[PDB]
């Protein structure tokens, strides 16, 4: 089970053979308007 | 009128570090500052607190127009004499009592809330509500210490893809949402500074 705190969150990245929290689609990857990673 | 609902504008809304120099002489940073396409709210649902009270409950109950999304390109370009803070401005054309309550999300789960209640002052026929300064929270202050204290900056946006805010204004006597702000983030490599984009949410 994966843990969802403040050191985790930074570990997970960080250090991420270590990794243990929640999984998720990134956010490219999503039904988003191209706007939406394209800064004006 | 971009952030606006039949009721409710937000004209203004900027987090910034102000750092005292000497007794006469102030530094301040605006890390993002508001001074419109449509977005599939369902997208960004598992970003956000669930169940009653939560985004999709808010949503459903309306009013529609209420609800936008707003997607910085924060600016963490900068350095005892320290204020973290956040200002906002709204108008109304009704003298309301609202409550502004701005909760921190990670991986969709509730960490800090912080209920600030404002009440009308008259202006030119219409009505002004100002958030001054309001002092960011110590998980706020932390988290912006961790994200520039990371290495690389696809760090610090990996991180982000995981943070979010929720901004619900309500009318404090009925209830009524005035304006629901979600705010997702990623670190600007901008020239120019802090930017944004600022969407509608929609049922699909
Ligand atoms: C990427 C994070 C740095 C960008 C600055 C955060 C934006 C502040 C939004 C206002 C949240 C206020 C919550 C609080 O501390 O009470």
């Amino acid at each position: 089970d994966s843990e969802t705190d403040l050191e985790a969150l930074f570990n997970a990245v960080m250090n991420p053979k270590t990794a243990n929290v929640p999984q998720t689609v990134p956010m490219r990857l999503r039904k988003l308007p191209d706007s939406f990673f394209k800064p004006p | 009128r971009s952030v606006a609902s039949s009721k409710l504008w937000m004209l203004e809304f900027s987090a910034f570090l102000e750092q005292q120099q000497d007794p006469d002489t102030y530094n301040k940073h605006l890390f993002v500052h508001i001074g419109l396409e449509a977005v599939d709210i369902r997208q960004i649902y598992d970003k956000f607190p669930e169940k009653k009270g939560g985004l999709k409950d808010l949503f459903e109950r309306g009013p529609s127009n209420a609800f936008f999304l707003v997607k910085f390109w924060a600016d963490l370009n900068t350095n005892g004499s320290s204020f973290y803070g956040v200002s906002s401005q709204y108008e109304s054309p009704e003298n309301m009592i609202i409550t502004c309550s701005t909760k921190v999300c990670s991986f969709g789960k509730q960490v800090v809330e912080k209920v600030e209640t404002e009440y009308a002052r008259y202006e030119n026929g219409h009505y002004s509500y100002r958030i001054h300064r309001s002092p960011l929270c110590e998980y706020m202050i932390n988290f912006i210490h961790k994200l520039k204290h990371l290495p690389e900056k696809y760090m610090m946006n990996s991180v982000l893809e995981n943070f979010t805010i929720l901004q619900v204004v309500t009318n404090r006597d009925t209830q009524e949402t005035l304006l629901c702000i979600a705010y997702v983030f990623e670190v600007s490599a901008s020239e120019h500074g802090a930017q944004h984009h600022i969407y509608r949410l929609v049922k699909e």
